């Protein structure tokens, strides 16, 4: 009801809207992994532009997200990341390696295709 | 009367498919179970020991000990030098409180097995 | 708070999820045909498979940004219909000619980015 | 005895590898273990399904009923394509008081395996 | 006066740096990444040639240094001082001189210098 | 007991060890880093292949498995039993047998074999 | 004194003789720094064949000096370490890592020039 | 006491004697002849380098030295000593250290090593 999946030759795609509680990404962590059942994969995009700020408990859920969806076979890619989400808050309690950051969504693709797909 | 105990744990096969190894585990992870990786590790140095494939896309879903399960993915390095894990589910990948090689499908766990054989199938 | 849209390597791939009304319909088609002009684009895909059920007063505004696009200077394809909502379009009726629509929105994207800048 | 015994009902696994699946049939040969072949024929189809081994490599033994296990590999060529039965033991043999195509071991049955649908190992 | 430094060459943009041994100018790391974002950012220099020296705190200036690496790319600074490195009560890459600084920069976008 | 069991080709030196339970023969530690630099030679396998069990002493094996690559090129880990995985509280290259960890050896350093 | 630098095509074939003081270390330690600051190299061969007894803070500053010089931006080895001063190093748990060890100062030298351009 | 020092590689199957110079141990007969026949060796080792001085054995170590070309193939003493060679009234190839004894047997079953 906000969040669409619009998977595109074994590669999904996430859009992300502005959030304003962790109880919109509980019912959202279970649709990602539920479309990664219903149709193989290699690489979901997260697209998190066009948020400005985070709450401390979405950063343990979106840090989860990348290692929920490495397990089920496919990588991830955090593409677009705005700067005042990420310069004093991502500095939390983050292992984030392995994550294959990209700059905006049509390079996002180019930065995986080159990887695993092809 | 209790013959139901005996021939329950030792329906974890070991089947031999293009040589590296294959396995199969059905819904029945619990702490009692130690032969889950204690009987494919003694056939393991049997046979030859090139990569597992453990293919757990049946199994919903481990209690709360992965400890015994993903330790020896880390211990198949030893006697094996390898470890994958195929298919894991949503609420089985929902336990994560807290690396190791994983694939979504067999066929597609298959062609890179056959990678690190240094292998094709094609034609 | 709005329909996601999102763009790719010179496209731009807007999916619809669900709606409410007339009012969400107009701020829609405010939002696209902006868009489309705050940046630079040649194809759009719309993507209505999670769509049941259209009102005529809903048809006409997928039947507006249909054919404003066009004139606006990039081609349109409208992806995935579904097979109930497809019977009151042309029960209806109101021919989709030069719209060239698909099945399923990684077929959507074979034709478009075929036809124009092969 | 009220629910083991019938959890253990559903431990007549199909695994899914490269396209020709392959069965894996520890212990259960009795007559009343009909569903080896109803768990196998019903989600033969369910899958893209071509030709399907066996491999009862450690069993012993069917007791005097092989209608059930191999008058029914004439019934998976409607379905499925001709299908093997791989590594008999050698008290199993014996059991003759009365065809289809069979394999010493399991490696060898994917070496035909891809024979049929025209497929090789290279590399 | 606020003024920290910014340049831009060819695909890869860096940033100068003279010397101003502080803490409460945090708005080298912010004046960075709200303009690595703006242009088509790669990985970018830091170039600390006069800085001597950061006196107990670089660690909100190197943490920053892998925060890059999650925006758009990575970081590299290119020739510390003798002293500034002096201890060490604490990865990245980096490099001497600013003329194979960039050299083995424009590798990370495959890209190579005939004549 | 003084034995160790060298028995060293060209450049790697390896090692049979059958069961010796104490940490009182701890000389397979001693004589095999004193030896290592008594010939030049860059691989070391081990080659523990009947050895049931152990219980306190890989602070010994372990560590000198380690303390080797300061010294020499990486070593490699034969043939660890069924009964010794287990026993693990707490990496390196390793192999199942002994004529197959030879053929990874030379392929570390630079050799291969024809025919 | 006590302490030469080479500086030989490149790298710095620096030695260590039978020297013992921690004070004669950070003697030693801008020694070694200052040099490759103002004469640019790019990789650094200690060689500590002739030391056989350490101190704990000398296996804290040649712990120090080769994560100094990796910072600096040198692949700095290290050749040639004895028998007894390698065991009472299983005990004082350093974590030489990532240090690029070597055999003597033959082998030293080209595993290095392995590493850079040849 | 009871003990094999024979490692288990490929075809060129070795050994190692050290010192125990005493006619009650057989076993180096026995454990090297019944473990002969269960892996495939042709050539065979022995590397009897360090022991001095040899008396009342070396007719075992020279039955062992024919009971093996007549079990499979190619038995070849590696390296013995000065003293050891003093007065021996008993032909078999021989050489002069490990490394370049297998050389000598490789290329006694046509195999070859290059690069």
């Amino acid at each position: 009801m906000g969040i669409p999946i619009l998977k595109l030759g074994e590669c999904l795609l996430i859009s992300i809207q502005s959030e304003l509680d962790d109880h919109t990404a509980v019912e959202f962590q279970e649709d990602l992994l539920a479309k990664i059942h219903e149709t193989s994969a290699r690489g979901v995009v997260i697209d998190i532009t066009s948020i400005d700020f985070i709450d401390s408990f979405i950063a343990k859920i979106l840090g989860d997200v990348v290692s929920m969806s490495k397990l089920m076979g496919a990588k991830v890619v955090v593409t677009g990341i705005q700067p005042a989400v990420a310069i004093t808050l991502i500095e939390l309690g983050i292992t984030f390696s392995g994550v294959l950051s990209a700059m905006d969504l049509e390079s996002g693709l180019e930065k995986l295709k080159q990887e695993l797909g092809e | 009367e209790k013959t139901v105990s005996i021939q329950k744990s030792a329906l974890q096969e070991l089947s031999a498919p293009l040589l590296p190894i294959f396995e199969k585990i059905s819904v029945m992870p619990l702490i009692g179970t130690i032969d889950t990786e204690r009987a494919k590790l003694i056939i393991e140095n049997l046979l030859i020991g090139v990569v597992k494939n453990r293919s757990e896309v049946v199994l919903i879903d481990i209690t709360g000990v992965p400890v015994v399960d993903t330790m020896v993915a880390h211990h198949i390095i030893q006697a094996s030098e390898a470890v994958r894990l195929v298919g894991c589910q949503a609420m089985l990948v929902g336990i994560r409180p807290e690396q190791i090689i994983t694939t979504n499908t067999m066929k597609k766990g298959m062609e890179r097995a056959l990678a690190l054989t240094n292998r094709e199938i094609v034609e």
